[PDB]
This record gives structure tokens, sequence and C-alpha cells, in this order.
């Protein structure tokens, strides 16, 4: 779930 | 040039997994007339053409595109779901005129409400959504929905959904 606004799931 | 209400701040999000997203999310630029809006638009790659996984947005002035921004924090989203057979037709033309109700201030009373808007280019298919301060304040959020619907002339039968940022990081209306 990496997308902009929601960066914690980017990691 | 004609100025508007705010100042605006439109943010690109790279697909880049070789790199932090931190180094991947870019302010490009701030705007506060139409003039400027357009020259901005004019001069960056439309929706349709960012490389899968891209992420555009415009928030207001100090509200940074992250859901744990004070403004943002208790906040939702109005979600458009693209398929991918739309992504010639309607990502721009939608993405535009998701723009133009922001900087337009077109939500009447209720614009205060408005954060933000968010463009994602997915290969599953592409997501808009305008962000709003508060998924309490039932009239605002109600109201918000019906204006951006109409504007983009989606009919009954395409149901769009807020989601609060709470439910999304771990639909509260539809239209
Ligand atoms: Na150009």
């Amino acid at each position: 779930a990496c997308e902009m606004g929601f960066f914690q799931d980017c990691g | 040039k004609h100025p508007l209400q705010n100042r605006w701040a439109l943010w690109f999000f790279k697909n880049d997994k070789s790199k932090t997203w931190q180094a991947n999310l870019r302010l490009i630029s701030k705007f506060d007339t139409v003039e400027d809006f357009w020259a901005l638009y004019n001069h960056i790659q439309l929706s349709s053409n960012l490389m899968p996984g891209c992420d555009y947005s415009l928030f207001k002035d100090g509200i940074e595109p992250m859901w744990e921004d004070e403004k943002n924090k208790r906040g939702g989203r109005w979600l458009i779901t693209l398929n991918k057979q739309q992504r010639r037709s309607d990502l721009d033309r939608f993405w535009l005129e998701t723009l133009l109700c922001l900087i337009g201030e077109s939500f009447d009373d209720y614009s205060d409400d408005v954060c933000g808007a968010v463009v994602n280019v997915r290969a599953k298919g592409d997501k808009i959504a305008i962000w709003t301060t508060e998924c309490e304040n039932r009239e605002a959020v109600t109201h918000i929905g019906r204006v951006y619907k109409e504007r983009l002339g989606l009919p009954p039968k395409i149901v769009i959904g807020y989601q609060s940022h709470a439910d999304t990081a771990t639909n509260r209306f539809v239209v």
C-alpha cells in the first residue's frame, strides 16, 4: 500500500 | 494575474524502490494565481504519461501530503476508481477537473474542509481523490461528494466512496 499520503507502508 | 483564494503546492512521488520515499517525494512549486497554475500544469507530464507507481498531489500551502498531518489526521478522501481502459479518455480530464475544483474553491462554504487532491497512476487501475480535513463533518463531506461527482459528470451507477485515513491506514459515505 505504497502511495502519496500513506508512506508508512513504503518502507 | 488573477489571484486564487488559497496558495497551493504541487507534489510528485516517484516509483524508484532503490531510494527512500523522502528522496522520491518532491515539492515541484507553489502558486496563488490562475495564470501560475496553468503555466505549471502545462510544464509537467500529464498523469496519463506518468510511469506506473507514480503520484501527483495538490495540497493547500502548509499541509504536508501525508495523512499524519494535523489537517489530514482526522480527515478522509472521496475516491474515484478508473479502470485500465479509461486512462486515455478520462484520467487527465478528471485530474484537471479535480485541480480546478480545488483552486476555484468550488465547494461553496465547505471549501475550508478541503485539504488537497491526489492522483495514483497504477497498472491495475488509476485513482483520483479529494482529501477533506474532518470525516465527522457529515454536511461538509456529503456536499463535497455531491458537487465533485456532478463536476466529473459520473452517472449514478458509478458509486464513489469516502474513507477516513484512519480506516485506510489499518466507506463512511457514498454518492
Ligand atoms: Na509543455
